[PDB]
């Protein structure tokens, strides 16, 4: 409870990782004709947050 | 009684007994089965 925060043909990106107690996420967006399943091509991530919180992450969840 | 014990930079803040021996505690204390914190006698 010791922390708060506030800031097809769409493609998002993400990847979470939780190291040392920071929670860090990196993300990138783009437009795709290739709908089905992962565009074969190259495009790398760029950081957003290194969140300070200090949790024992083992599993997660998608929110609909 | 403010004033307690029990990776890097973590907080355990739960307050789940101790199975201290291989015994189901659910919570009741007694021999191997402990409450994990304690206030220090300052
Ligand atoms: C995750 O929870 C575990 C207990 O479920 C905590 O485990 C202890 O972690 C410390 C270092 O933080 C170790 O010295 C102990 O040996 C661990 N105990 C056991 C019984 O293995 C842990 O602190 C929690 N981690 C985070 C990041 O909060």
């Amino acid at each position: 409870c010791t922390f708060e925060y506030v800031s097809f043909k769409n493609l998002r990106e993400f990847v979470f990782k939780n190291i040392d107690g920071y929670f860090k996420i990196y993300s990138k967006h783009t437009p795709i004709n290739l709908v089905r399943d992962l565009p074969q091509g190259f495009s790398a991530l760029e950081p957003l947050v290194d969140l300070p919180i200090g949790i024992n992450i083992t599993r997660f969840q998608t929110l609909l | 009684y403010n004033y307690r014990y029990r990776k890097p930079f973590e907080r355990d803040i739960s307050t789940e007994i101790y199975q201290a021996g291989s015994k189901p505690c659910n919570g009741v204390e007694g021999f191997n089965c402990y409450f994990p914190l304690q206030s220090y006698g300052f």
